[PDB]
């Protein structure tokens, strides 16, 4: 999981 | 937005897609290919090119379970770009190069006719 | 294989069918939770929960254009879960973390209820 | 374009  | 992004979920989608088509599961389209028939998804033909979208938003064609290619259209062609628009994998090679080409501008997948050009020009 | 890959093709395809979603072409199904529907892909709802993967397996399930979902799934939860399943885009904020796991939980979508966990851990 |  990422920050967009 | 504040979203958080799971980076391999677009590509996990597509790799579940494949596994319904390979078990042939919820499969609503043959497409005909002069002697060859190809199960698919309508959707991920319409996601992929820009023919199948107007042929499945035609209040008419969206309707129907078999769609036939014009008799112009290679079958092994058809093959390799339906392949990639359920894997991104583009088994481009030398003997099949030009009738992958013929086949991506029919069926309008502007990023392999792109591909396909590239490839060309660098064996000239 | 000797295959070329198109970097963008998955996250492109998923950004298509939210697209065909978005303007309501293709949907094959209303999934009910209590007093709201939400319209979908059949195909889209089976490639990231393994519950709607083992209902459309189903040979008499797989034709209902209608499900209800348990009552005690909250409206708000599935439909972050549903724009996740279109976008790799999950809105996770303090005030619907519980009833986004608790969804995916029954939703059975494995990676979402992971980061739902250790967002909870890491506030405790 | 890549090689996978
Ligand atoms: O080279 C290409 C690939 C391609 C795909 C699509 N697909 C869709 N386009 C839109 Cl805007 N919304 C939903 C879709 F399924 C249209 C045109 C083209 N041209
Ligand atoms: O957390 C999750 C997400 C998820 C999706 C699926 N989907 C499919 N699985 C297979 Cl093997 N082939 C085709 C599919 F559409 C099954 C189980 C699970 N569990
Ligand atoms: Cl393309
Ligand atoms: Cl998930």
């Amino acid at each position: 999981w990422v920050i967009p | 937005d504040s979203c958080i992004q799971f980076t391999r979920h677009a590509s996990d989608v597509l790799l579940n897609l494949n596994r319904l088509r390979s078990r042939d599961i919820l499969t609503d389209v043959v497409i005909v290919v002069s002697r060859e028939q190809f199960r698919a998804h309508k959707t991920v033909l319409m996601a992929c090119s820009g023919l199948f979208y107007s042929i499945f938003t035609d209040q008419l064609k969206c309707n129907l379970s078999v769609i036939n290619l014009d008799p112009e259209i290679n079958p092994e062609g058809f093959c390799i770009l339906l392949d990639f628009m359920y894997t991104s994998r583009l088994n481009l090679r030398e003997g099949n190069i030009m009738a992958v080409m013929a086949t991506a501008m029919y069926l309008q997948m502007e990023h392999v006719v792109d591909t396909c050009r590239k490839f060309i020009k660098a064996s000239e």
